[PDB]
RNA sequence: CAAUCGCGAGGGGCUCCAAGCGGUCGCCGGCGAGCACCACCCCAGCCCCGCGCCGCCCCCA
């Protein structure tokens, strides 16, 4: 519960590593304030959240090296949060247990080894299920390899039509397929039960089209039930859309952004939504303090947070809590801060 | 023919001369429980317990368990032709040319249909089904089936009237079973290779290279590790996707529009400010 | 010497339907260098070889009956429309060109559209509808089209050419279904149902390893017959999947037919062995035969 | 309606946009209508991109009559947003004209384009 | 790098020498980079294919 205009939002004390590399990605635990900080140094660090910590506040629970590759994205999987699969560039991913400390090197996908040489650009659904992984051939398309992480294994594919393919992808938040952002300005409304698009619209004016989020509750349930999808472009312009008004299945070709976000000017590179379905985090990492925050369904930048003096650095990653009430930014230098939210 | 357990960590393995479990987990055998020949099957027991169920060549019904040596001294000859086949459900029933329950060629196997049950025999071309190429193996699932046929040729043919023809392999198959979910058939084959059928987009992927031994695989309980038999005498539990083997076992409002409700107008002749108040209420 | 266009007169008494082949001399003989023909109903046949020339043939003076012709370049695929009459005809400019079936005459009637590519060369076409057309393209593009008012509907594009070499996705042959999806026989030995409503694929059948050069449906939407650049055609059944595939031709298959009429439903197909060959639709029914 | 020349979302109109977007890049751009119209008649354009989505179209429809004496291919992409992002203004940029000089490869880009607009009219 | 093996310009009568250059097995050899040798577009070039001019050779004249 907090208001549009103006938030409550504290400087919690910082993360204690350091990183070689810039943060590649940053994931909460969906079930303890823990945080999974990830770079191109090789290294993954968790970290729990205690503010009150001593002798060194936020402690290190512990910090795994990966040997040779570069952590693009690490994640959390399911709502239970017991196993964490990660990946870089290379041509295999892992996955490991949190229950039982196995990892485990997914090295084939199925028959579409050809189709698949990075893992980086992967995505797991909130039921835990399903995981897509961006397929890096392009030729004019983009598609979604989907994958079955009880098994591990390809079941199905997602593609869309494009220049330069998929840019960036959501789950449904039940998990029932899937929402693609291309790079020509198509937006594919995918599903899994059926295996088959439901519908393609485009974004408002989209030249590339960058990144893409999704959330929010009492949306469409043929639509996986979210309610708010943000899309961001290579002009810095973040649409934000209700997904409620895709529908007239049916899909509207040109439909209207709920707002129009032009405050960056830079290429959109984060885009976030809280968990709660309140607050939208988008920003940029080619200027200094290009980070934004936005109460939803106001659709109103906050004015007060950030400042000149608020320190960011070039934002690469950004991550909500689990209880939507803790942000945390990592940036170009390797070094996570955490900010405290109260509503 | 080897089994898994309901907590899935131990495997159980019979031998031409006893009954042996594994830890699926750390190591090597568990248990040497005792099973003379003064070989037709071992499964599990469905309903209550998970105890065994073993069917030597002739009858004698075996009903013996793990955690435990218990069950060596029990067995039962209700019936009077060596036994050829044997299945359980929850119930048991044997192949001996014909059935016992509780015809033109030559038995070959049997397998049995889940709760709502049905019954699948097993001659050389002929397979009858129950409700209530010549053969080599076969697999199948429920809900309302579906049944994989290998064959003395390397052609898989599936149905759920026509066969489809999955023809990969150079000699006998030796191996047929649907994948966990349904989406892949594994399938093995004299020749070492153990194929992925993608039975989607009809593609295949496999693990080639081996101990010139496949035949008798089974499937994890879960979607997980599959775990084959081996014909250097050898088991093998591998984890999926991996392919490497886990056990070998040898109101927001903008100022300005309220500025633009009080722009015009000035003080006197500006609308009544009951007009007014709707235009800011209207506003909010 | 070789099959390069097979087209039966009808596909649904004594009522003369006839068969049509282009032998690729530049022949033409019908049972009971050209490179399509097609027939029209409401019956005459239609032919292009590699020239821009489409010229009609009529049968009973054995000669060729009012040529076509026009600006563009090489016509490589044509087909007519079906009811709720025209031409339609792409080319290697990637122009497609309609001509007018006014009662009698072939008419140069008009170009609608063509790609910004000039490196786009269509390949086949197939009639989703009435009065909207679907194109193969030789870059990975299938592409959808109005004639109502010529427009450009949905890229339909396949990806690259993974297996080696080269990196466009040709495709070979396209065709429809009276479900309203539309297979697309590409390159590289893949199959690929598009769904119809929305314009996307929905399946992508990887049976062949060299590319599938001419495919055809039943009438009712239940088989598919697929042929390709190796010595092999396969069939497909009901969201689908191959039952088989058997080496019925000699070198690769070039083009189909079928036929589910007068208590004989079959398909035919030639290639480059000079020998046509006739199969059942009952595939599992029984042998088939061979003429030369 | 009165825009003949309509070019297609199958990519002619991202390479439209996107050639509009690399002459903002070199200040090659001329954006709006009055300064379109001035690009014109002065004949320093080389090509000349629309907007369909005007509310009212009347208010670029004077523009390809100059272009027709002027002989600049002149064509209409259906979002005068995207051309408006496209350029990099913050507005919505309804009627865009991008010149040319003597030796660059947004020239040889240029004339690859109008060869384009020339196969649509 | 270490063991090992091969060919052979060039010169001399199947043999002889040699400038050189590669392969295999071990490297508890070291260095460098990982989508991307890709996507979008443009300018050329190798090759293969089309169509018409010349350069030459012809035969009558």
């Amino acid at each position: 519960k907090l208001r549009p205009e103006t938030i409550d939002i504290q400087r919690t004390r910082d993360i204690p590593d350091t990183h070689k590399a810039a943060i590649s990605s940053l994931a909460f635990h969906p079930r303890y304030p823990i945080l999974l900080s990830s770079s191109t140094s090789s290294i993954m660090y968790l970290h729990k959240l205690d503010a009150s910590a001593y002798p060194t506040p936020n402690p290190l629970l512990t910090s795994v090296h990966v040997k040779r590759t570069d952590l693009r994205r690490a994640a959390f999987v399911g709502p239970d949060g017991g196993e964490i699969i990660f990946a870089g560039r290379r041509r295999y991913f892992h996955c490991w247990n949190l229950s039982s400390g196995l990892v485990k090197k997914v090295s084939k996908i199925q028959g579409h080894q050809k189709e698949q040489r990075t893992m980086e650009r992967f995505r797991v659904s909130p039921c835990g299920r399903y995981m897509a992984l961006v397929a890096s051939d392009k030729k004019g398309g983009g598609m979604l390899n989907i994958i079955n992480v009880g098994t591990m294994q390809w079941i199905a594919q997602a593609r869309i039509d494009g220049r330069h393919g998929v840019a960036d992808f959501a789950w449904w938040s039940d998990g029932n397929g899937l929402t693609i952002a291309g790079r020509d300005g198509q937006v594919t409304e995918w599903s899994m039960i059926t295996r088959r698009t439901v519908g393609i619209w485009r974004d408002e004016g989209s030249i590339g089209g960058t990144v893409m989020a999704l959330g929010g509750r009492n949306g469409p349930a043929e639509l996986g039930g979210d309610r708010w999808v943000a899309i961001g472009s290579n002009s810095g312009i973040l649409n934000v859309y209700d997904r409620n008004d895709l529908i007239e299945i049916r899909i509207k070709k040109y439909p209207t952004p709920t707002r129009v976000f032009e405050q960056l000017t830079t290429s959109i590179s984060v885009v976030a939504f809280s968990p709660d379905g309140q607050l939208l985090a988008f920003g940029s990492q080619h200027k200094k303090d290009a980070l934004r925050l936005v109460h939803l369904p106001s659709c109103t930048v906050y004015r007060n947070w950030p400042t000149e003096q608020t320190p960011l650095g070039r934002v690469t990653a950004i991550a909500f809590s689990s209880k939507s009430d803790v942000l945390a930014v990592g940036n170009d230098v390797g070094r996570v801060r955490l900010w405290e939210i109260r509503g | 023919d080897p089994i898994f357990s309901q907590d899935e960590r131990h495997l159980i393995i019979t031998y031409n001369t006893s009954i042996q479990v594994y830890s699926t987990e750390d190591s090597l055998l568990v248990r040497r429980i005792a099973l003379p020949l003064t070989i037709v099957s071992s499964a599990l027991s469905k309903s209550n317990p998970d105890y065994l169920w073993v069917a030597c060549s002739d009858g004698r019904i075996w009903h013996i368990n793990w955690t435990s040596g218990e069950g060596v001294d029990t067995p039962s000859t209700i019936d009077t032709k060596k036994l050829l086949d044997m299945a359980v459900d929850a119930v048991l029933l044997t192949l001996n040319a014909q059935i016992i329950a509780y015809y033109d060629e030559s038995p070959q196997s049997l397998r049995s249909v889940a709760g709502g049950r049905a019954i699948v025999a097993a001659a050389k071309e002929a397979l009858h089904i129950g409700i209530l190429d010549i053969i080599s193996t076969f697999d199948i699932r429920p809900i309302d089936i579906d049944v994989a046929v290998g064959g003395a040729r390397g052609a898989i043919y599936v149905y759920s009237i026509q066969p489809r023809k999955y023809h990969w392999h150079r000699r006998a198959v030796h191996s047929v079973k649907w994948s966990g979910d349904g989406n892949y058939l594994i399938s093995g084959g004299y020749e070492t290779v153990l194929v992925l059928w993608q039975l989607d987009t009809g593609r295949v992927d496999f693990l080639p290279h081996l101990s010139a031994a496949i035949e008798n695989i089974v499937v994890s309980p879960k979607g997980s590790a599959y775990a084959l038999h081996l014909d250097d005498n050898s088991a093998m539990v591998l984890s999926t996707a991996e392919m490497k083997p886990s056990m070998y076992v040898s109101v927001v409002v903008a100022p300005q529009r309220l500025a633009e409700i009080f722009n015009a107008a000035p003080a006197f002749a500006m609308p009544p400010i009951e007009d007014v108040f709707y235009q800011v209420a209207s506003l909010f | 010497s070789a099959i390069n266009a097979v087209a039966f007169t009808h596909s649904a008494k004594n009522i003369q339907v006839r068969l049509a082949i282009g032998r690729a001399n530049g022949d033409i003989e019908i049972w009971n260098s050209v490179d399509g023909l097609v027939w029209v109903t409401d019956s005459r046949l239609f032919s292009i070889g590699y020239t821009t020339t489409i010229t009609e043939w009529d049968l009973e003076k054995a000669r060729a009956k009012k040529h076509a012709s026009g600006q563009h370049g090489e016509i490589w695929c044509f087909g007519v429309q079906p009811l709720p009459r025209k031409l339609v005809a792409g080319t290697v400019d990637g122009n497609l060109v309609l001509y007018s079936i006014e009662d009698g005459d072939l008419k140069f009637q008009k170009t609608l559209t063509r790609t910004p590519s000039k490196k786009t060369k269509f390949v086949s076409i197939a009639f989703q509808s009435h009065n909207i057309v679907i194109v193969g393209c030789s870059n990975s593009t299938i592409c959808a089209y109005d004639v109502r008012t010529g427009t450009m509907l949905r890229q339909m594009t396949l990806g690259t050419d993974l297996t080696g070499g080269s990196k466009n996705i040709i495709v070979w042959a396209v065709k429809c279904l009276p479900n309203g999806d539309i297979v697309s026989g590409d390159s590289t030995g893949q199959v690929c149902i598009w769904d119809g409503k929305t314009y996307t694929q929905a399946q992508r059948i990887q049976s062949h390893t060299q590319d599938v050069l001419c495919l055809s449906v039943s009438a009712d939407g239940s088989k598919i017959i697929s042929g390709g650049m190796d010595r092999r055609t396969a069939v497909y059944e009901p969201r689908w999947s191959k039952v088989f595939h058997r080496r019925y031709h000699q070198h690769d298959v070039k083009a189909m037919a079928s036929f589910e009429g007068k208590g004989m439903s079959v398909v035919v197909s030639g290639g480059s062995d000079a020998s046509p060959i006739v199969l059942p639709l009952r595939a599992l029914g029984k042998e088939f035969h061979r003429t030369l | 309606s009165a825009a003949w020349p309509k070019a297609e979302d199958p990519a002619l109109v991202q390479e439209l946009l996107d050639c509009v977007q690399q002459a903002s890049h070199y200040r090659q751009l001329k954006k709006g209508a009055n300064e379109t119209t001035k690009s014109v008649n002065r004949g320093t354009s080389e090509l000349v991109i629309l907007a369909a989505d005007t509310q009212p179209l009347s208010i670029v429809l004077h523009i390809p009559l100059i272009c027709e004496e002027k002989n600049v291919p002149y064509v209409y992409v259906p979002s005068k947003v995207a051309l408006g992002r496209a350029c990099g203004v913050s507005r919505a940029v309804i009627a865009v004209s991008l010149t040319s000089n003597e030796a660059s490869d947004l020239n040889s880009k240029i004339r690859a384009l109008r060869d384009k607009v020339e196969r649509l009219a």
